[PDB]
């Protein structure tokens, strides 16, 4: 209980200096392809776990097709965490992201 | 041999206090040996050794003395012991819980696993398993794993099922914070039963039995009296067959049974301070989780039925209920179809509603169709096709629904229809959405004979018109669907004669 | 020369890091190119 | 295509071991349809269609006191063209046991065969 | 070294050894025969030996020979957990051949452990076949036949959206293409549709929706092993995979009356392929 | 030497906080706020709901049942926060979902309010049953006693019912009600039932 | 046997239910009656607003206990 | 078709089970047993060096059930000299034939 | 998929204490216990108790194996996703001496 | 009715329990097996 | 691989390091009769098939209790009674000599 509390006070202090803010961000504000592929297939995989969907999807019954059409109206609710080599990250999210 | 043998099981136990653990795998062996074998323990020792265990239980604990417990706990047919013999028993294993708590982990796997017998076997299996479920509090939760793990299987005899679910019942009315984990766990597995018969029923036009007389056979059964090393790789004749005239009768007799034991607990005193309102709720919960999305599921949902025509009040906190899914902004189109498709054939098919009640659900179905007019009129002529609207073509026909089965309850002597009726039908057949297209062939027709005849729309000259202008399968067959279609099962319609109405 | 390299990573004590490709299928984890670079994390709307 | 495999009950046996195996049918210790693809010497009837999985020959062992049988293992079906029999010559005047069947598989020209 | 730990020499020498288990030692047979397996026969050889020395201690203690005994078969102890664990380094009889290749040996190849059981596997729901080419399907689709339709399966988890598609998977079952094989419950259990009748199948296909009793894994749904439809992806792939264009993304069209994957014209050059009987594997 | 090698084992089984009495009654304060923190994961269908996702998953079930890393009956728990992913107290967190499942993963903390009986801890508890062999006791009116008649004193005897068991005198030819004061011998965690075993002697 | 197998039928210990880690972060402070009687209140009667039916039947018996007599 | 192995668990029936892609056994109902291993290794007489031989055989796809010794040879060399006959090693008997 | 998933992914149990897959093992319980997972070499014998001035053992940190020898401790493991031959390479390379320690630090 | 045919002298031959694996006519060891009248059908394609 | 069976924890690095003489506290088995088998097929106490090794042919294991489907394995350790040298690290103990 003592040894913990250290413990996790490293582990979010540590975490607190990798931690970029929203102004000093230097990265891209592009969705780079990587992004869009997994951000569609994290999404469908939770549209597929009963997900509330935020979306009228028109009777289409693929998961990865509904994930798509909450791209295209900036509706999904995930956010990019961006790692430099040094372990530093920035936190992009989906709907300021420019999706080409 | 009364003073012989007193000695014989005190130092018994004595020589598991001197540690060497000798007599007791031969006098609790035999005692593991069955009541069918006569060369057991008779009830004379057994009331000798026993009093040597229940006043000296400290002397027991060891490790090694488990088989000394564990062939006590395989004791078969306890339950038929005679009553100062048995009285000697059950104090055995009060004094044994007890004292460590360990073992009900044990016993309580026995008596649930033994409610396969009728009420008048079990009358002291509950009264041990009510005194633990009072006794020890954390025993509501792992025996309420033992009575899903032990319930009998599908390709058991039909007695099984009928007296395991009246024991069932039986144990709900002693524990009524375990009774939500009842109800979800029959009407669970009625559905494993019910599923397997809509499709061995016929097609749209039914039979007659072809019995001028019927069978119920009480004495179907045989007498209750009921490995060599290896078998060998074995061969043909599975011979996989279902008791197809079998699975109608157990859903004769349980979901009777469960309509039986429920109406003898809703009634108008349980309402009062009882288990009126418990009962009622944890069913239509049960129904709008389990039941309502089951698809294609006749002769289930008779039990929501049967509870809500004890009460006119118990339909009122339902209609609403049904209206508070059918109308419910956040869920599924689904959802809603097969709810509307749920409540026109409850209005129409329910012999105990109230005059009153019946024109309040179409009052809030008209309410929903004229507030309608503009909100969404004026999208049709618009881009995208008439599969926006299959909510508006569901309510509509729900209400159509009602006019081919209630039409009479609506029209005075002088003929004023309640909400203007043969003002209404009339002006939103004339609508953009063409209602009388894509609606379902039968009801839409059945409106059709019967609004000429009751004087309230014209539209032989629509339907006419609508086919000759001539994604939907999943729409056909929630309004083909109907929840209450005149009943497979004949035990169970004896009782809803009563409460359901026929075509005529 | 596979046991030269084991002999030489015991004799040093090396942590292995698990950060070359050639080592994360060793230990069955998530490669780190693409669409291993980042990390997704799920905005949830309550407290 | 035609295709021989030879059945060869010798081949485990040991040089000194007596004869435990015998072609046929032990007694009494009976699977039916075994009797569709073979005669009364655990022998196939020529001409049959056999799948794979299907019992190929039949014989009888004492070290099991089993009937078993000898399974065809080819995804390609065949029928039986021929059922020879060998009989013995270094050690003689014994009974058969070494049988060569040849088998019939027919080739009409598939999609992805070469001309 | 945060540890603190203390560079001993006992690091070097090996007081004992480890036997590894069963499962890792389970006997290796050939053909239609049993045989022993090949790392007990260089790990009893050590055993006898550690037998030998065992007496052979208590004969010196009891009270010359007794020490040419014993300094020779310490030449013989530290080479056969020699062989045990390298198998180049111990000369022993020198006849040729030598057997049980050791623990070196179990690793370093181009086989060995690292690279045919690592770095490269055999992998479940695959498939590979002769491909014949299609002007017919489009440009990012492959042709697939009805015998690799029946098997290679997706484990759909069933919703509301895909209920009234994943019904029809049920009733059509294992035997129809635009069928399932297998429902999987909440508790994990899988349920094979194979042996049933589409009386069976037509019942549990009505029970995809129904919620579990159980409570510990009431957040799961079922989930339906469909076949592989025509909204499904697939990897295919030909033997030298020269560059990530011999790899590649194809959509599936399910072909009747077809015996052989099916490819189209445009994708002729990136995979290097020439329709003369060569095999693609397809992932899927 | 072993003063520190082996002195964290001691640690290990060295009991954190003890029990003392209240309003010198004797009886020793047994319930207990710990707080605690926890690592769960998260449904897609909580997804629009986090905190009910983690009591109905992870702190429901936790309830009235023994709990190792802290020694006592969870009896309840206060105060949920999700930790978020991100040093930015707010609604709108944010959780790490994890690579292979959709499943999410957090840090929690909660107050849970334990009750913890340990060795030579001395409570009430009301008779349940009483044979010549033992006592069945309800601490709380809800925790199995048993004390047992090697730890029951010798100067006490048991009269026996006549045809319904059998009650009980002390010295004093007291017939004794429920409300009896003991001290705990040990804590049974043998099954998913707790046992307190206790002795009346000191 | 019968129940001798199916091992993980009875474990019911998947990450969809257990925690992973538990962790104590300060020492367990000792509580009031006066605290354990409004901690009781305002938590039974915060969940009646489905499991949880069986344990709530054993918090309102020690609820009582604090305060009542059987 | 259906050949032996242990009982089937699911409350279903005590049972014997069946195949389905030939090294996963499952029962007669559907339900699903835990991965048999079929123990196997290639080819390419030949195929190395030959090292020992010994009396086991593989017979439960997977795992071996075979060959055990003289669990069969007491009543082995009990039935081999009762199915010829007549072998004329007689006493009283003749005075009568 | 084409490497873990669909070749050999299994969910084994690692002692987060000392970081090995092979040394865990389910216990053998009380048959009115649940079994549960453990680790040998992270465990001490019962018979080593060491003398709140004494200390008792809390009654769940003591399991027992099959054959009947009890141990204290052996807790603190948890369930990662490796592939099989990670084990297999762990027996092989403990058979040189060679041990690997796993650090499970999300924990 | 038993029916083996030999390989040399094609004579038509049956074969009992306890016999030689010989022709009767001839001494010759290879004896080839008949076939009788069994169905067997085929699709005339 | 299952979704619907998330996994929390997961390796960050991995240690290289030497197994040290206390093989005592892991392995209780003590594998010393170089004889495997015997008569009628059960592995012998002490041998290098031992029941506290793994479950193997139908039995249980001596040390989990399990069958071959649920079993890890375990591992024994012969006690050599001599310090032979570790053949990997003979390089390098010849540099420090
Ligand atoms: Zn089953």
């Amino acid at each position: 209980p003592e040894d913990f509390q250290q413990h996790e006070q490293i582990r979010r202090k540590t975490l607190k200096e990798k931690a970029i803010p929203k102004d000093q961000r230097a990265t891209t504000p592009y969705m780079t392809k990587y992004e869009r592929a997994r951000i569609l297939g994290t999404r469908a995989l939770q549209i597929s776990m009963n997900a509330p969907v935020f979306v009228d999807l028109e009777g289409e019954t693929d998961p990865l097709r509904i994930a798509m059409k909450e791209l295209a109206e900036k509706k999904i609710p995930l956010v990019i965490r961006r790692y430099l080599p040094d372990g530093s990250f920035e936190d992009w999210s989906v709907e300021e992201l420019i999706v080409d | 041999s009364a003073a012989m043998y007193s000695r014989f099981v005190k130092s018994a136990l004595d020589d598991l206090d001197k540690n060497d653990s000798t007599q007791i795998g031969i006098i609790a062996n035999q005692v593991a040996l069955p009541s069918k074998n006569p060369e057991r323990i008779n009830d004379k020792n057994l009331n000798i050794l026993l009093d040597i265990l229940s006043s000296n239980i400290n002397r027991i604990e060891s490790s090694r003395g488990t088989f000394l417990i564990q062939s006590i706990i395989n004791f078969e047919k306890w339950w038929e012991l005679p009553p100062h013999t048995l009285s000697k028993y059950i104090y055995f294993i009060k004094i044994l819980c007890s004292s460590i708590p360990k073992w009900w982990q044990d016993v309580s796997m026995i008596l649930v696993s033994c409610f396969i017998l009728p009420i008048k076997q079990t009358v002291c299996h509950h009264d041990m398993l009510k005194y633990f479920l009072r006794m020890i509090p954390s025993s509501m939760g792992f025996i309420d794993t033992y009575l899903a793990k032990f319930f009998p299987n599908k390709n058991d005899t039909r007695r099984k099922l009928v007296n395991y679910t009246s024991n069932l019942l039986k144990l709900r009315g002693y524990c009524s914070e375990l009774g939500f984990q009842i109800w979800s766990l029959l009407i669970e597995k009625i559905i494993s039963i019910d599923v397997e018969l809509q499709n061995e029923l016929d097609e749209l036009d039914d039979d007659v039995d072809d019995d001028d007389l019927e069978e119920v056979d009480l004495e179907d059964d045989d007498d209750l009296d009921d490995i060599e090393g290896m078998d060998g790789t074995e061969e043909y004749n599975v011979e996989l067959t279902q008791g197809i005239k079998e699975l109608s009768t157990k859903l004769d007799s349980i979901l009777t049974l469960v309509s039986t034991h429920v109406e003898e607990q809703v009634t108008p005193e349980s309402l009062e301070s009882g288990e009126g309102v418990g009962v009622f709720n944890t069913l239509t919960t049960l129904f709008k989780t389990h039941v309502l999305p089951t698809y294609y599921t006749r002769s289930i949902q008779y039990i929501m039925f049967h509870v809500s025509q004890q009460q006119l009040e118990l339909m009122d906190s339902f209609l609403v209920t049904l209206i508070d899914i059918s109308f419910a902004v956040n869920e599924a189109a689904e959802k809603k179809i097969k709810s509307l498709q749920y409540l026109g054939s409850y209005i129409a098919r329910a012999k105990k509603l109230s005059r009153t009640q019946i024109i309040f659900v179409a009052s809030y179905l008209t309410s929903w169709l004229n507030r309608y007019v503009i909100e969404r009129e004026e999208e049709v002529d618009q881009r995208g096709g008439m599969e926006r609207f299959k909510h508006f073509y569901a309510a509509f026909q729900a209400l159509c629904y009602i006019f081919c089965f209630r039409h009479n309850i609506f029209r005075d002597t002088d003929g004023n229809w309640e909400c203007e009726l043969d003002k209404f039908f009339q002006r939103m057949v004339i609508s953009k959405f063409n209602p009388l297209k894509f609606c379902n062939e039968n009801v839409m027709l059945m409106f059709a004979r019967i609004a000429q005849q009751e004087s309230v729309a014209y539209c032989f000259s629509i339907i006419e018109n609508n086919n000759n202008e001539r994604t939907r399968q999943q729409f056909i067959d929630l309004q083909s669907y109907f929840p209450y279609d005149p009943l497979f099962l004949k035990n169970y319609k004896i009782l809803m004669k009563e409460y359901y109405i026929e075509w005529s | 020369t596979t046991c030269q390299f084991l002999t030489k990573a015991v004799l040093d004590n090396e942590r292995e890091q698990l950060d070359s490709p050639s080592a994360r299928i060793v230990v069955g984890k998530l490669n780190n190119v693409g669409t291993g670079s980042f990390d997704v994390l799920a905005k949830v709307p309550n407290a | 295509m035609y295709k021989t495999e030879k059945v060869d009950l010798a081949l485990n046996r040991n040089r000194g071991d007596p004869i435990t195996q015998h072609f046929g049918f032990g007694n009494d210790e009976w699977p039916k349809e075994w009797l569709e693809k073979l005669d009364e010497d655990g022998l196939p009837y020529i001409g049959t269609y056999v799948e794979e999985g299907d019992p190929i020959c039949a014989y009888f062992d004492d070290t099991l006191n089993k009937t078993k049988i000898k399974t065809y293992h080819s995804s390609e079906p065949a029928y039986i063209e021929e059922v020879n029999l060998i009989g013995d010559e270094s050690n003689k005047f014994q009974e058969l046991q070494t049988v060569s069947i040849k088998y019939r598989i027919r080739r009409t020209p598939q999609i992805g065969d070469k001309f | 070294n945060l540890s603190r730990k203390l560079v001993k020499a006992d690091s070097f020498f090996m007081d004992v050894l480890v036997v590894p288990p069963t499962r890792f030692r389970l006997p290796s047979k050939l053909g239609e025969e049993v045989h022993e397996n090949s790392q007990n026969q260089l790990l009893s050889k050590v055993l006898t030996t550690s037998l030998l020395i065992r007496d052979l201690n208590d004969d010196l203690s009891k009270l010359r020979v007794i020490f040419s005994r014993l300094m020779n078969a310490f030449v013989t102890i530290q080479n056969d957990v020699n062989a045990f664990i390298d198998s180049t380094k111990a000369q022993g009889r020198t006849s040729g051949k030598v057997p049980i290749p050791g623990v070196k040996q179990a690793l370093e190849k181009k086989e060995g452990l690292f690279r045919k059981h690592m770095m490269g596997k055999r992998v479940n729901y695959a498939a590979r076949s002769v491909i014949s080419p299609d002007p017919n399907i489009e440009t990012n689709e492959i042709g697939v036949p009805p015998v690799f339709a029946v098997k290679l399966t997706y484990p759909e988890p069933v919703t509301a959206y895909n209920i009234a598609e994943l019904r029809q998977a049920v009733i059509n079952g294992p035997d129809k293409w635009p069928g399932a094989t297998q429902i999987q419950n909440e508790d994990g259990s899988l349920v094979s549709l194979i042996g049933m009748s589409v009386e069976q199948r037509k019942a549990l296909a009505n029970q995809l929706l129904t919620p579990s009793s159980n409570v510990s894994t009431h957040t799961l749904n079922k989930k339906v092993y469909r076949h592989i439809k025509n909204r499904d992806v697939v990897l295919m792939n030909r033997q030298p995979t020269l560059h990530k264009a011999s790899m590649m993304g194809h959509k599936v069209r399910v072909l009747p009356n077809e015996k052989t994957l099916r490819l189209h014209y445009a994708n002729t050059g990136a995979y290097n392929a020439d329709f003369d009987g060569d095999e693609m594997n397809m992932h899927f | 030497n072993e003063n520190r090698e082996t002195a964290r084992f001691i640690k290990k089984h060295k009991k954190q906080v003890t029990n003392p009495i209240d309003e010198k009654n004797g009886t020793s304060n047994c319930i207990v706020r710990v707080p605690i923190a926890l690592y769960v994961s998260l449904a897609p269908m909580y997804l629009e709901n986090p905190l009910q996702g983690v009591m109905k998953q992870h702190l429901n079930p936790l309830v009235m049942k023994y709990n190792n890393k802290v020694g006592g009956v969870v009896l309840g728990y206060e105060g949920l926060k999700i930790l978020d992913a991100d040093p930015l107290d707010t609604s709108e967190k944010l959780i790490k979902i994890t690579p292979d499942t959709p499943f999410g993963f957090t840090w929690c903390h909660v107050n849970l309010y334990v009750w913890q009986p340990q060795v030579g801890d001395v409570l009430e508890g009301y008779i349940f049953i009483q044979s010549a062999s033992h006592i069945g006791l309800l601490i709380h009116d809800a925790f199995n006693a048993s004390i047992k008649k090697n730890n029951i004193p010798v100067d006490w005897t048991f009269v026996h019912n006549d045809v319904e068991l059998g009650h009980w005198v002390d010295s004093n030819g007291e017939p004794i009600d429920g409300k009896l004061r003991f001290t705990v011998r040990n804590v049974h965690t043998t099954g998913r039932v707790v046992s307190v075993d206790g002795t009346l002697i000191s | 046997m019968m129940k001798g197998s199916r091992r993980t039928g009875n474990n019911t210990a998947t990450t969809l239910n257990t925690p992973v880690v538990i962790h104590a972060t300060q020492l367990p402070q000792h509580v009031s009656t006066d605290e354990v009687l409004q901690f009781l209140e305002s938590f039974i009667d915060e969940k009646e607003n489905t499991n949880l039916s069986s344990s709530i039947s054993q918090l309102k018996r020690i609820q009582r206990d604090f305060k009542g007599l059987p | 078709t259906f050949i032996r192995g242990p009982i089937c668990g699911t409350d279903n029936c005590p049972s014997r089970l069946w195949r389905i892609i030939d090294g996963r056994r499952t029962c007669q109902y559907g339900h699903v047993m835990e991965g048999d291993v079929e123990f196997n290794d290639d080819e390419d007489l030949g195929a190395g060096v030959i090292t020992r031989r010994l009396n086991l055989t593989t017979n439960a796809t997977g795992s071996f059930q075979s060959s055990q010794l003289t669990n069969s040879q007491l009543l082995q060399q009990q039935q081999r000299q009762s199915h010829k006959k007549f072998k004329k090693l007689i006493g009283h008997e003749a005075k009568l034939l | 998929d084409r490497l873990l998933n669909s070749s050999d992914y299994t969910q084994a149990s690692v002692c987060r204490e000392c970081g090995s897959i092979l040394t865990t093992q389910q216990s053998v319980p009380r048959i009115g216990s649940i079994s549960t997972v453990c680790c040998r070499r992270c465990s001490m014998r019962f018979e080593d108790a060491k003398k709140g001035e004494k200390i008792f053992i809390d009654d769940s940190q003591i399991w027992e194996d099959g054959q009947g020898n009890k141990f204290v401790g052996g807790n603190e493991t948890t369930t990662v996703a490796i592939p099989f031959v990670l084990k297999y390479l762990d027996s092989e390379l403990s058979a040189m001496g060679i041990r690997l320690r796993y650090n499970v630090e999300p924990k | 009715t038993l029916k083996y045919i030999c390989a040399e002298c094609s004579s038509k031959l049956s074969l009992s329990r306890t016999d030689a694996v010989r022709c009767k006519d001839c001494g010759h060891r290879i004896l080839l097996k008949a076939r009788t009248k069994r169905l067997v059908q085929f699709e005339a394609r | 691989m299952d979704i619907s069976k998330p996994v929390g924890s997961e390796i960050t690095s991995v240690d290289f390091g030497i197994l040290t003489a206390k093989i005592r506290n892991l392995s209780a088995k003590q594998i010393t009769n170089p004889t495997v088998l015997d008569n009628l097929g059960h592995p012998v106490s002490g041998g290098l098939y031992d029941l506290a090794l793994g479950a193997f042919l139908r039995n249980l294991c001596s040390t989990c209790g399990l069958d071959e489907k649920f079993c890890p394995g375990h591992q024994g350790h012969i006690e050599l009674p001599v310090p032979c040298y570790n053949p990997l690290f003979f390089n390098q103990l010849y540099i420090y000599l």
